[PDB]
């Protein structure tokens, strides 16, 4: 019969709570685990897998043709192609990706990111882009030669196939990347002068995520 | 980097079902346990494709206005292949094999844990083939312990805790809203982008 | 050649019969005929040869039953042709039912002929939604590759046993699908080949059966 | 007097619970055990 | 010596707020926590420039006349950008996210520890610049669980304790009286002097 | 199942009690510290700096001339030029500096204090002065002769420009310092005839507070 | 000459690019002229050189900003004239408003030539509450220095930097405050100077700039 005191918070039900229970059966041994491929121990290791972003998420499309840029022949240089921001917890092309959806659980987000373009287009079809990212605070570039002053990367058709840059540090005024057609789209006869780009999108391991919230797509 | 752990992305109390007594006029209540019932939890167990977990379930009772007086209360646990009772005073309530107890309204909200009960290695929802009726967790009926038949009509709340939770391969997470409880059916017309639309693909809206 | 490892683990036997001979050889597929309106195609896997062969005879007198795959989809295309396929391995692929029923009694629900194609796959009708509800766009979470008609034209995807129970039936449960879906589509000029093959490889790896009930 | 809290879970009457009981006859020493033949320590050795 | 401390000096429970509930008839109530509400920590924490601390938060809930009947009350804490709750019966109230606290007026007061949850690395008043809505700390609601509204007023209040307090860059003491809540408007006519005058310079008034 | 009683002081709230409490988020690290200079650790950090009293509190002055001692060459010798009180904790010029505020929170104090005394004056003019200390239970001297024979410094313009006065020992009837023009405030021509002092005070390091009280001020 | 030390820490780095070439150079601002009626003045600082050349340039076209800095405040005065100045920097200088309104839409608050006043800094309405409510008797707590024009005229505070951030715009948020106030007012017979100048010089040191955001 030791002496004893009740403090407040007696009686209260907390509910994130780092309390034991009476178990219900106790004595049952469930079934023993067996080796199952693919276990997940972390959220950081699914936000660091590229994932299609729906960059062309205006109107007039349908279903799938959301998720490429088209690039034509019939389109002068110096000359814009396409432009998205990089905030993955906001509202836009990176809402159809999986750190978008990741990052939505949880209030605060920072690090590093990568994005992984991929060129659908003929073999022997040629030609450059300018990939541009212009940091957070500047608005989106009006000019090629702009562009060209900020971080860039001169990515040909003809060598590399699938070109990535690296987005250096991002908070939770966002940052833009631009996608500029620099020489031209050239092409040999009997071939279409018309292909896609798919862009893609993941973390890297300086993403680091915090304070929980529950979703808001349902 | 621990609040992205899935035992943290899963580990937490929260409101898991709403079951409403009379004490008329059929004096007991059951509830079938299924983590898939709100659309909020369904979304988080669908993003994997095997789950094994224990559960914490914690059961508050309150009365139609509020007030709270002392009537006992039993809860009775009904393992997978027992029979779910069928009156108040049926026999099934005094078998010794359904764990129950006994609480009071005015006694802190009851709480109980239940552990990893299916014959396979782990949970699954997404079973593709014909037999899913494998995993049914168990039932959890409650009734007002009384010799004659009381005149009040409680509201009980079961807050489920998931604990020691692992999870297999998983796969990405549903966009199209739900039609229906235990099947994945999405609407042909009417399907909702995953993404907002803009004015032109060369802006920064 | 680059080749996929599904999950980072190669299929192996249980720590049942083990046939050796005539099942660990290269059943090939029809070839599908992808065009420019096309969709995508599935297979599920342990019914898509129960009816070929040695590895369908023993599988179907069988009770259980568990191995692994070695997939290989080669793309022939010219080099004046362009597109892109993603083909993927999804664990228990349900196929979803297409409707706007909240009835559990009168909504839509697949047919056997949907569910279970047999080998001669079936095609998608919403490929945005995986015929599951569920994007494409973030599909990529399966072990996958791309099959760009610039860059290569083959691809190489070893998958292991995946599943809750050691064994299981081969007839009433369907392991997982295999997905082929033109993302980007095809595009051509006018003279050439209107429509390019697609050619499916199979491979069992590490088979086992059990209790032959004939 | 050490400061004490009590969580959800008190004042209840859980029917697999593993606790001890207060015994009414303390010191009360039962009739030693004998050798019984035929003891049964699973229902397994029933089955067989 | 030990009195003098920051620690001390600013360790121990005390009034922060008083919220008052109807349940006619908005049913819940909101409370946005914020320490510089009364003008008696106000001026003990506008004396540093910097503030890093826990908090333990105590709910004394009392009735309208003073008695206590064993009503359930739920407490629901929403961190730094969740959605307040609209309504007494909003989705807000039911999810998992925003931790809730079940406590009876019957029971003793209830008591919560909230950490240090500001993404910079100290607290900080005094910002001189543009955009502080940096610090927001949370809100605070509380509603009366029951199925249908029940028909009493109550009065909660909220005593707040500081622990493990750390201050940077000490600043002089505010003479001056209050006028806003969030900015140090002083007057300009009617200027109080710091020290209460005396007849002449050579006295020992 | 351990025996257990409850005693007197159950089921009570104590506001200063000791008593940890259930944690809202756990698991939650918060953001790590980085170095911020200028760290306090205690209150008699605060007391130990000089602060500018308000020693011409008087009526008919403005915001600032309040704390300036006014010192003129039309002002005969051996007579006096200011006085004021020593405890800090009490209305007066003590009221405006730093270490008052602080000893209001607290009800007792202990210790000794340091009055500094500072010249602002032209280069030129030269002239002594005579501070002086009268210990508690003595009223304010009448004569420079009486106040020469408390505790004094004869403090002169010419070679000091800052005196400094400790306070020996003042419990918490106070001490009266004092402060007598000695000679005269001799000035060159073409320069002005008045100048001023700034009067200063902080605590030492036997300066000790106890026993919490909330302030009035407010 | 005596360096008071802000807080006793030196400017380091963080533990960005270092220009160390044209930005550790004096930046002299223009002369304040300090007669008998003045009140004091104050200047922001991370935005009291965003405008001057290098530091300027480098500070506007960037997006993250820490740096220390080195003050010198000489007042040459005659040796016939008296007075003295307080010269104190404060971490966080918000100024306030001055009215007796307490409705929030409709109480005053200061311009932005008042909070952020530039290179040419701004004076105080009322120096007795260093225009923030807060007393100036006990504005000793800061590091300071007294310039009495019998003993010195000069007077040198090296500070480093003082935030909760390691990284912040130097556009949007001023660091610190520098303000100098006559406490003793100024003197002087007929026919000497009525006006005597003050002269401030600043030394960024150890500057780092980060984002290049043109």
């Amino acid at each position: 019969g030791i002496p004893a005191e009740l403090r407040p918070g007696t009686n209260q039900f907390l509910t994130t709570d780092d309390d034991t229970a009476a178990p219900i059966l106790p004595g049952f041994t469930p079934t023993p685990t067996i080796h199952i491929p693919g276990e997940v121990h972390s959220l950081l290791e699914l936000c660091r897998v590229e994932t299609i972003l729906e960059v062309n998420n205006t109107t007039e499309a349908t279903g799938l043709t959301r998720l490429l840029i088209p690039v034509s022949s019939q389109n002068k240089a110096d000359e814009l192609c396409a432009a998205f921001m990089v905030d993955p917890g906001r509202i836009g092309p990176w809402q159809s990706t999986l750190v978008g959806q990741i990052c939505r659980y949880y209030t605060q987000w920072s690090g590093s990111l990568k994005v992984t373009f991929m060129f659908t287009g003929s073999f022997m079809a040629t030609g450059k882009m300018l990939v541009a990212y212009s940091p957070p605070g500047s608005a989106q570039p009006a000019n090629r030669e702009t562009a060209m002053l900020g971080t860039h990367v001169i990515w040909d058709f003809g060598l590399q196939s699938s070109v990535s840059l690296v987005i250096p540090w991002i908070s939770n005024t966002a940052g833009v990347v631009t996608l500029w057609y620099q020489t031209n789209y050239v092409v040999p006869p009997e071939t279409p002068g018309e292909a896609y780009i798919i862009a893609m999108g993941a973390a890297q391991d300086n993403f680091t995520l915090k304070i929980c919230k529950d979703t808001d797509e349902v | 980097v621990l609040e992205t752990t899935i035992n943290h992305f899963f580990s937490r109390s929260g409101l898991v079902g709403v079951v409403n007594l009379t004490d008329g006029t059929t004096g007991y209540a059951t509830w079938d346990i299924d983590i898939m019932g709100f659309v909020q939890l369904r979304r988080k167990c669908e993003m994997f494709t095997y789950m094994r977990f224990n559960a914490e379930f914690t059961f508050v009772t309150t009365t139609k206005n509020g007030e709270a007086r002392p009537y006992m209360l039993q809860y009775m646990y009904v393992p997978p292949g027992a029979p779910k009772p069928t009156g108040r005073d049926a026999f099934q309530w005094q078998t010794a094999t359904n764990p129950s107890v006994f609480v009071k309204l005015t006694d802190p909200p009851a709480q109980v844990s239940v552990p990893f009960m299916s014959p396979a290695s782990a949970y699954q929802w997404f079973y593709d083939g014909y037999p899913c009726p494998n995993n049914m967790m168990g039932t959890f009926a409650v009734r007002v312990v009384s010799r004659e038949a009381s005149q009040l009509k409680l509201q009980t709340r079961v807050y489920m805790k998931l604990k020691h939770v692992r999870a297999w391969v998983p796969r990405p997470i549903r966009s199209q809203p739900y039609l229906l409880k235990n099947f994945p059916n999405y609407d042909s017309s009417k399907i909702t982008n995953s993404a907002r639309d803009r004015s032109s693909i060369k802006q920064a809206n | 050649a680059n080749i996929v490892l599904a999950y980072g683990e190669w299929p192996e036997y249980c720590p049942p019969t083990r046939p050796d001979v005539s099942v660990n050889r290269f059943y090939t597929l029809d070839s599908k005929m992808w065009q420019e309106n096309s969709t995508g195609w599935y297979w599920k896997f342990p019914d898509v040869l129960n009816k070929t062969g040695v590895f369908g005879q023993n599988a179907q007198f069988h009770y259980l039953y568990r191995s692994g795959f070695c997939l290989h989809v080669q793309c022939n295309a010219s080099k004046f042709h362009q597109g892109a396929l993603l083909v993927a391995v999804i664990p228990e692929f349900v196929i979803a039912g297409r409707g706007s029923n909240t009835k559990p009694n009168e909504a839509p629900h697949p047919g056997f002929t949907t569910t279970f194609p047999g080998t001669t796959g079936a095609t998608f009708h919403d490929p945005y939604v995986l015929d599951s509800g569920v994007p494409l766009s973030q599909a990529l979470i399966y072990p996958h590759q791309w099959i760009n008609l610039r860059t290569n034209n083959c691809a190489t995807v070893i998958v292991p046993y995946i599943n809750a129970v050691p064994f299981d039936s081969a007839i009433n449960h369907s392991n997982f699908g295999l997905i082929v879906i033109p993302v980007s589509p095809l595009k051509y000029s006018s003279g050439a080949t209107t429509a390019i093959p697609i050619t499916i490889t199979i491979a069992p790896l590490n088979s086992e059966f059990g209790g032959l009930r004939q």
